[PDB]
């Protein structure tokens, strides 16, 4: 059964020329397709039949295909253009390649906007006990993050997300930390503190 | 114009089958090839099939032997079975369309993720995040398998509204966060009720959010 | 003015093995979607004999329907096996097919096709680059001709002409004089056990009968196979009604029926004048090939 091989991660800076390459052995007899996916939707067709554009595609999109080798173009690549681009051979026996993701250089470092909520007292009504760090907007796409209990580091119970890319290019997280009711209300405060390229942001809630 | 919609259960045993169904809106099955893609994830795309309207198949080789596609022209839909189901079926499932059978997708639906595992359905508990612009949330907790989706005042209320991420806790259960930015002004005078779907349980969980 | 002419005989396949892309449309050909092998048939004036006698099979849906046997080799891409038979015929091929299919001598289903990406030129001799926006799915038929199965064992019919040297890739006989060369729109016949016969003059006549390649049946028309009806006093799956000469044969209910069946007409037996005696052929049809007539 066939296989076409790309190569993970392609890198560009803005307004170069990001080209993404899909191999496979006579693949230039195979008419070829790519399609770009962007975080969290459906694949979108870019190109098809090796060079041709759907109706309202940048026309900065091009292919070629000649040889064991296909090819995708982005001249002048924006920030838009950050997503994985998948290859299939869209001839008789069909097979996508693992795909690329293209990452575009230079853009601007940015802080994680952090939000911190306390228990709900429908939560500890329950008996028990949630505090929420939403971390969002941050780029490049790494935080650490540690917790307090007034002073000291908290013990157990934080489970923190590995950071995803949103819509606009930059990161979100998420950290959550459970207590019970009696240590939720046995200290003073509890801080969520979030480091991002050597600064911390920290916010804290109180009983 | 056409919309491609699947559904199906999200979540099914080891051993057994899996079953999704896509319904076309605003078109036909008509003469056009439909497809069953899936995406395991974190990985790449894999083609699982197609039909079309006279019942013809033609079949992923390395999965035609658990594989089943069948069509409903009457009622605009088409359906993919799985059976003898393993974790590497984890993934999301896609339907497309194409025009022929060089299978060129140029429309897709929305992905359904199918998890594969033996461990019992759970529906969300809904918490308020009341509000100290102004932040409020929901805190949707303890729930499986995999999606739950949050509106906001019946779907009345979309500019600023993050929905993040699940985390998957140490019990093997989901948790997520919706968080919502409001004018300050409007906190006493207007009502915030975020709206909880959790399908895989048919769960449906409407919490209002005051100060 | 016939509204059911896609509603095909047999199965109705028009595809060539290896070109299976728009099954969807040509695998069965019936009312909705287009087929490049099966469309340009159905153009005003181009193939006039297959749109007299439109309810029998094409040259492909013979070959589906095991009546006629694919060439061995069955394509061949652009020098010494094809291009003897195919260089003897003038035909004119649209642009953007990479295959076209003819009746070969033996009375097989051969095929010329170009490699991938590559086009058939006008005259169907060479392949060159795609010139144009996108190959088609299918194969261009490059004789004008319709089929039927039979047992008439024609083993011994052959070419009969007066006066002809040679016809396409058969030499009639020996003449030593001078002859004079030209391209001629032959009538031709293919038998059980025969050659190509080619002939001086087509004389057909149908027999018309109630068996199913006679009637088409329908529920925007959709297809119905009337194998699914059942004969008067018989098994069937389905209900169906149609004309009195289907009622004459298959049960009818005129308000639960799914489908509807009528005469095909034209259709029926056809049989051919081979040399005085009526024949029923596999295929009739006319072809444009080099004749060498004495002077």
């Amino acid at each position: 059964l066939p296989v076409l091989t790309q190569p993970p991660s392609v890198s560009v800076s803005p307004g170069q020329t990001a080209s993404i390459t899909c191999s496979g052995d006579k693949l230039g007899d195979k008419y070829v397709c790519w399609y770009q996916q962007k975080p969290g939707q459906s694949p979108v067709l870019v190109i098809y039949q090796d060079s041709k554009r759907p109706s309202g595609i940048p026309e900065r999109f091009s292919g070629s295909n000649s040889g064991n080798t296909a090819t995708l173009t982005i001249s002048g690549t924006q920030a838009m253009d950050e997503a994985d681009y998948y290859c299939q051979a869209c001839d008789s026996s069909t097979v996508f390649g693992g795909g690329t993701k293209l990452t575009v250089l230079g853009q601007p470092k940015a802080a994680p906007s952090v939000t911190l909520f306390p228990p709900s007292s429908e939560e500890l009504q329950a008996n028990k006990a949630t505090l929420v760090c939403l971390i969002s907007d941050f780029y490049p796409g790494a935080v650490t993050v540690a917790w307090k209990a007034d002073s000291s580091p908290v013990k157990a119970g934080v489970e923190t997300t590995t950071p995803s890319k949103q819509s606009n290019n930059k990161y979100a997280a998420s950290s959550y930390l459970s207590l019970t009711p009696e240590q939720w209300k046995s200290h003073r405060s509890y801080s969520c503190q979030v480091t991002h390229e050597g600064s911390t942001v920290e916010k804290t809630v109180a009983p | 114009q056409v919309q491609l919609q699947e559904s199906g259960p999200g979540l099914v045993k080891p051993s057994e089958t899996l079953s999704l169904t896509c319904t076309v809106s605003g078109g036909s099955i008509s003469t056009y090839y439909w497809s069953w893609i899936r995406q395991p994830p974190g990985k790449g795309l894999e083609w699982i099939g197609y039909i079309y309207y006279s019942g013809s198949t033609n079949y992923n080789p390395s999965l035609k032997t658990r594989v089943t596609i069948s069509v409903d022209t009457s009622k605009n839909q088409f359906s993919l079975k799985l059976s003898s189901v393993t974790a590497a079926d984890t993934a999301v499932y896609y339907c497309a369309r194409s025009d022929y059978g060089d299978l060129i997708f140029d429309y897709w639906g929305q992905g359904t993720l199918v998890t594969v595992s033996s461990a019992s359905t759970k529906g969300p508990s809904v918490f308020p995040l009341a509000p100290s612009t102004a932040a409020l949330g929901c805190l949707v907790k303890d729930y499986f398998p995999e999606p739950v989706t949050v509106s906001w005042n019946s779907g009345a209320l979309t500019s600023g509204v993050h929905t993040f991420p699940a985390v998957l806790q140490s019990s093997g259960l989901y948790s997520l966060s919706s968080v919502v930015t409001v004018p300050s002004s409007s906190l006493g005078t207007q009502t915030y009720i975020c709206n909880v779907n959790h399908k895989p349980s048919n769960t449906k969980v409407d919490k209002r959010v005051e100060p | 003015e016939d509204p059911h002419l896609r509603n095909r005989p047999g199965k109705g396949h028009n595809y060539i093995d290896g070109m299976t892309q728009e099954d969807a449309t040509c695998k069965p050909v019936t009312y909705a979607g287009a087929c490049s092998s099966f469309d340009v048939l159905l153009e005003k004036g181009k193939f006039p004999l297959f749109q007299s006698y439109a309810h029998h099979r094409t040259l492909l849906e013979a070959v589906h329907d095991t009546i006629i046997a694919k060439a061995d080799p069955p394509s061949c891409d652009l020098g010494n096996p094809c291009m003897k038979e195919k260089l003897v015929m003038k035909t004119h091929c649209p642009n953007d097919y990479q295959s076209a299919h003819y009746l070969n001598n033996d009375g097989k289903m051969a095929s010329v096709k170009c490699p991938p990406k590559y086009e058939l030129t006008e005259d169907c001799n060479f392949c060159r680059q795609m010139t144009g926006a996108s190959l088609k799915k299918g194969s261009y038929p490059l004789q004008d001709l319709f089929c039927q199965s039979s047992e008439d064992d024609g083993s011994k019919l052959k070419t009969k002409m007066k006066g002809v040297c040679e016809v396409g890739v058969q030499a009639l006989k020996k003449c030593d004089g001078q002859l004079s060369t030209a391209h001629e729109v032959v009538p031709f016949a293919v038998f059980k056990n025969s050659k190509k016969v080619y002939l001086d003059k087509l004389d057909l006549k149908t027999e018309e009968n109630l068996l199913p390649d006679s009637f088409v049946c329908f529920e925007e028309l959709k297809s119905f196979d009337i194998s699914q009806c059942p004969k008067i006093g018989g098994h069937g799956s389905k209900k169906c009604t149609g004309d009195a000469a289907f009622c004459s044969a298959y049960e009818c209910t005129a308000q639960y029926a799914n489908a509807y069946c009528s005469h095909a007409n034209g259709s029926g037996i056809v049989q051919i004048q081979v040399s005085g005696v009526w024949k029923k052929p596999l295929c009739v049809g006319y072809e444009r090939v080099v004749v060498k007539r004495e002077l």
